[PDB]
């Protein structure tokens, strides 16, 4: 696995924005959103948020993410 | 579907097989699906004028040498990127449709870093963010210096782009020693003392024997970047930032002329910020809708309410002070007494300023440690349009209240804010504008492309040129330089790459140009 | 008589006609009575081997277009030189025997001293002392660097060799800022911001847009340079000069790791120079015949007694103190502890040794106060046999044991002395050997060139090649850093110099090579 | 005049290496050396002195320098 975990992913790259303490976009933390949702927003970038190409964040990162966001509170 | 410029549909397909036996399946994208994230771009322009042919990924030097003599076969135009970050000035997306991008993203491996003469040596795909899980994983006493991508950015890329940071290391291609690029031919050139056999040295001088070649290569299509050494600051044992705010405008011109001779001496060792109030704004997370949501700009009067209701000045100062707890007490005493003899501006400390924002963002990023706070700035206006506009002056006040009113003046006949902030350095100073738009916007997009092309065009005749532009508009800054140093470059250019293999177009350099 | 390699007397009588017409009949020098001050040279060879065939005098940039036109008509090889104080390296000859030396010595206006901005633009031939007596008629608050030749050499020459001097702005090429060169095609190209139109920051930003070119033409052969800008340091209001002795030779492994900490973080912002005894005693005008007239190298047991007579040590340090009375004693008690904690060497400050050489003479090299002192190392055996052997490494001790030790069995071998001196910069370490010898003895002279070769080879083996060479060993030092340099050399020089006519040879770059 | 007087370029250049607090060359001044000595070995160089081109030192300037030697006891 490329980052290990998706708590990983999380706290190396996403989190930096998507932390609530942080705030430069909205909070991803127990929301439900689906893992088909996830991917097509990293692959397309959505307005103010960059697009991550396989290299850096590949399918599988994705979905190890996608369950950790939905698993919190 | 998308193809290179002169490059017909068998021609390319011969290319994308060589390139499949050579890398594998998985390292050569061709489908719309997977190229899609590297076309993602906030210039005033459609997707299909900077989208790829191809992605073909990297890993070893062996495989850059394979894809430029596969390249040379085919005459297929490749766009090399590092980390791809590079926000305002293109992204991960190619100069002109239809390039490969060789993306070296995976080609991610930190060679070493030595925490006594202290000196990194990586390769392209590492990141800021990686390099700082090091460091804090295997406790070296080593400093890092960054600008606020920081975390998902990288060294190679921001330096081969001569890009800065807020450290008193900021100035990055100063403090770079060493790097290793693959020529259009094939062969593996090492700058400085890399071409000494059993050297040791490479990290440590500079400029080597003959002539000194890092500088042809930054900014520039002449080899590809594999790998690249550079200069740490060693960790001090005491750290010490400060923010003085001014409430008015004007305050700028004795700011600057105040601060000079302090950056010059070394007394403030690391740049100094003096950020406008919209930028100060942005990056506290603030929105132009929670405030107006009347056309055009952002009227002076909403800009005084903003800065009643938060504390904020016209101009918001950040430096730091670095050394042992007897040289920075020292600083402290000389940068208080300048501040007090001109009886402007307040002082805020580490000590008012806790964990507030902005203030713990800009200590963050003056120590080394990541943070992308300041990408609340896109969230100002929001829709994902950013340019940057940076043109350089001498660090003198009176070019401040120039330059500002001549941005704001064309900024706002556009409808577009002001959202700036100067950075100086010893001598330079430099006029960092973000024009923010809304790119879903068609109508806002096709003024923001004409309030760039004017801004250009307005500083140009006052004698400003700038230094560092998006993509699109690479060409026409090459046309402010002059027709000598173009065609100089396009000489140098025929010398090392006769096939025009190599990033077409990038800072204006491409052999289909009469020059 | 002397004709260029591959002229025929014809052909070479027909560019010295029009050499005439352009610049007039006192400008150019044919006849053998003038040619012979710039044939001096202080190299294991006979004058013959570089002597020039002409000699032309140019004093604006349209003649240097003109002298370019006529040497491409005729294929006429040209050497380019400024102030031609290059001793130890070449002096003011030429690299191969009957090139025409294009002297810019006339060529001498100080364009601009900016006191705010603290920068110089200058001409070739503006030398350091007459940049000094300018300073100081004008009271102007900047101070200048250079080395021990400072009041007869100049700012242009120095710089294109990559010098360095003794003050926190030291390393030339690092200050430098904006260049101007005529190119082989008569084209006057302009580096950084120089080529913009009305603009004011040629001295103020280094870079500009596009690949940075200052670092191709230093120590390079692609072009004249006729006008070069710099940074000066502005006068601190305090200077603290100060000397380290030190009684036994293995010291130097403890002092360099101590030091290296305080010269990163910069508490010592200029290079310290640590001086062995020969070189101190050299430089204090103590010569070896006074001591000892037995032949081959100064044994163990005169240095000793030299140490005992004068109170100089084995090796001696000199570094300097910048900035406000505060910082300096602050930045003096951190210095002071660490010497301490050490437990060797004795302090001497300006104080103790007022008026006493060498102090005084180091301590105005720091201060930018001309004064041609060192000189005195060619009074050691006299004759005028100098050669400059300097390696680089890691500024780390244990780096000093290992090259001293393979540099003294070398020139011992041969029967010349260890004279030399270590710089540390922050990261880099500089072994600067004086191979002096009598070069009127035939002799001496031929054991002379034969210790230089087996220090290349000797230093190569262990993975050490030098970054400045004299004239002579240029070509052979070029293969240090392997054949890929090489062929992007050339590669670089047909293009921007077709017909070989701007110094071929230099730096090992001659089209006349099979890269 | 390229240097002005011959005490100028005595100041300026050969001083440095001359004067009797330097020490790097032998004192030149109120030793009555011919003219035509000073500017052989000015435009030859001796040994560990170097030369001086036309175009740094010029024949004038090297007549006036000679004629100040002389003139000093
Ligand atoms: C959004 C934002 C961006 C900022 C910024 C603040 C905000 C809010 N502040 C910046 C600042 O203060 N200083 C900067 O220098 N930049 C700032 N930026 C922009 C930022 O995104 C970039 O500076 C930087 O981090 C670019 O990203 P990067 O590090 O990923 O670099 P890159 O890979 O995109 O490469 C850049 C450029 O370099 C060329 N190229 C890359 N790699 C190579 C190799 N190996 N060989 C040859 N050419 C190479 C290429 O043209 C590429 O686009
Ligand atoms: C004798 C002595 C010499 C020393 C020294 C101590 C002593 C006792 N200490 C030095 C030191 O610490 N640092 C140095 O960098 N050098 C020391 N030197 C040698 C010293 O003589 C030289 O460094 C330097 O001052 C050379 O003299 P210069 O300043 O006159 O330069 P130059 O005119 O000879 O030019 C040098 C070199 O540059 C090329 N060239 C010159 N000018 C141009 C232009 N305009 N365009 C293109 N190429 C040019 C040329 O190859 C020339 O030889
Ligand atoms: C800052 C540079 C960001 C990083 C790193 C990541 N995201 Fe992001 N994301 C960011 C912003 C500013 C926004 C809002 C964009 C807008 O203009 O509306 C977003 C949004 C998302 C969303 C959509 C949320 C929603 O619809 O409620 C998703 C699903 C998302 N981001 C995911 C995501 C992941 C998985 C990331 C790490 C790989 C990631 N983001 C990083 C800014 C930034
Ligand atoms: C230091 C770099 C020097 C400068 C500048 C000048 N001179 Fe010199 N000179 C120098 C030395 C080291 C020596 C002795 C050389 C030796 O090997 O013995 C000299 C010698 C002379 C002499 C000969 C005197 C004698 O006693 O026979 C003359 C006439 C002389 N120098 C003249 C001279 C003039 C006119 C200069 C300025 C243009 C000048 N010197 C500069 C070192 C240096
Ligand atoms: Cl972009
Ligand atoms: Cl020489």
């Amino acid at each position: 696995s490329q980052w290990g975990s998706g708590k990983n992913l999380y706290d190396k790259v996403c989190g930096h924005c998507h932390k609530p303490e942080v705030g430069v976009g909205p909070v991803l933390e127990g929301r439900g959103l689906p893992e088909a949702y996830i991917k097509d927003i990293v692959r397309n970038g959505f307005r103010a948020m960059p697009a991550f190409p396989a290299s850096y964040v590949d399918d599988e990162s994705l979905t190890q993410v996608a369950e950790y966001l939905s698993s919190l509170p | 579907a998308v193809l290179p410029k002169g490059v017909t549909q068998g021609e390319f397909n011969k290319a994308v097989q060589k390139f499949r036996a050579l890398l594998g399946d998985d390292n050569v994208l061709v489908e719309s699906d997977q190229l899609v994230p590297y076309n993602k771009i906030m210039m005033p322009v459609e997707n299909a004028a900077h989208a790829p042919s191809a992605a073909v990924t990297a890993t070893t030097v062996e495989q850059v040498q394979g894809v430029v003599k596969i390249c040379n076969e085919h005459k297929i135009p490749i766009w090399t990127i590092s980390t791809g970050r590079n926000f305002g000035y293109g992204s991960a997306a190619p100069v002109q449709r239809g390039q490969v991008i060789l993306d070296l993203k995976k080609m991610n491996k930190i060679i070493k870093i030595d925490p006594e003469m202290c000196y990194a040596l990586v390769e392209p795909g590492v990141t800021f963010g990686q390099m700082y899980d090091y460091i804090q994983e295997n406790n070296l006493p080593v400093m890092l210096s960054f600008s606020a991508p920081s975390a998902i950015a990288g060294p190679v890329g921001n330096t081969m782009d001569r890009g800065v940071g807020y450290t008193p290391y900021g100035e990055h291609f100063m403090m770079q020693c060493g790097m290793e690029v693959v020529l259009a031919n094939g062969d593996v050139y090492r700058t400085g003392m890399g071409g000494v056999p059993g050297s040791n040295t490479w990290q440590i001088f500079k400029w080597g024997y003959g002539p000194t070649l890092d500088g042809m290569f930054t900014q520039a299509n002449y080899g590809i970047c594999t790998k690249m050494g550079f200069w740490l600051m060693p960790k001090p044992p005491v750290f010490k930032p400060f923010e003085v705010i001014f409430e008015d405008e004007a305050d700028i011109v004795e700011i600057v002329d105040a601060l000079r001779p302090l950056r010059m001496s070394n007394t403030i060792p690391n740049s100094v910020v003096i950020a406008s109030t919209l930028w100060e704004a942005g990056s506290a997370h603030l929105t132009r809708a929670q405030y107006t949501t009347e056309p055009g700009h952002t009227p002076d009067s909403v800009i005084k309410q903003m800065q009643k209701d938060t504390g904020m000045g016209a101009w918001n100062l950040y430096a730091a002070l670095y050394g042992t707890q007897e040289q920075v007490d020292v600083n402290w005493k000389i940068v208080t007494d300048v501040f007090k003899k001109l009886g402007k501006g307040r002082i805020v400390t580490q000590e008012e300023a806790g964990d507030t924002q902005p203030f713990k963002y800009r200590a963050q990023l003056m120590s080394g440690v990541p943070n992308l706070q300041e990408f609340g700035l896109y969230n100002w206006r929001g829709g994902g349009g950013s340019m940057w506009f940076a043109p350089v002056s001498e660090a003198r006040g009176s070019e401040c209240k120039k330059q500002a009113a001549m941005a704001k003046r064309v900024l706002h006949k556009y409808g577009l804010d002001y959202v700036a902030e100067f950075i100086v350095a010893p001598r330079d100073m430099h006029h960092v504008i973000d024009v923010l738009y809304d790119r879903t916007n068609p109508e806002e997009t096709k003024r923001a492309d004409a309030c760039f092309n004017e801004l250009l065009d307005e500083f140009e005749k006052e004698g400003y040129a700038v230094y560092r532009v998006n993509t699109r508009f690479q060409d026409r800054v090459a046309q402010s330089y002059g027709p000598v140093k173009r065609k100089l470059e396009h000489a140098i250019k025929r010398a090392v790459d006769p096939n025009n293999i190599l990033a077409p177009g990038r800072s204006g350099i491409d052999l289909n140009n009469d020059f």
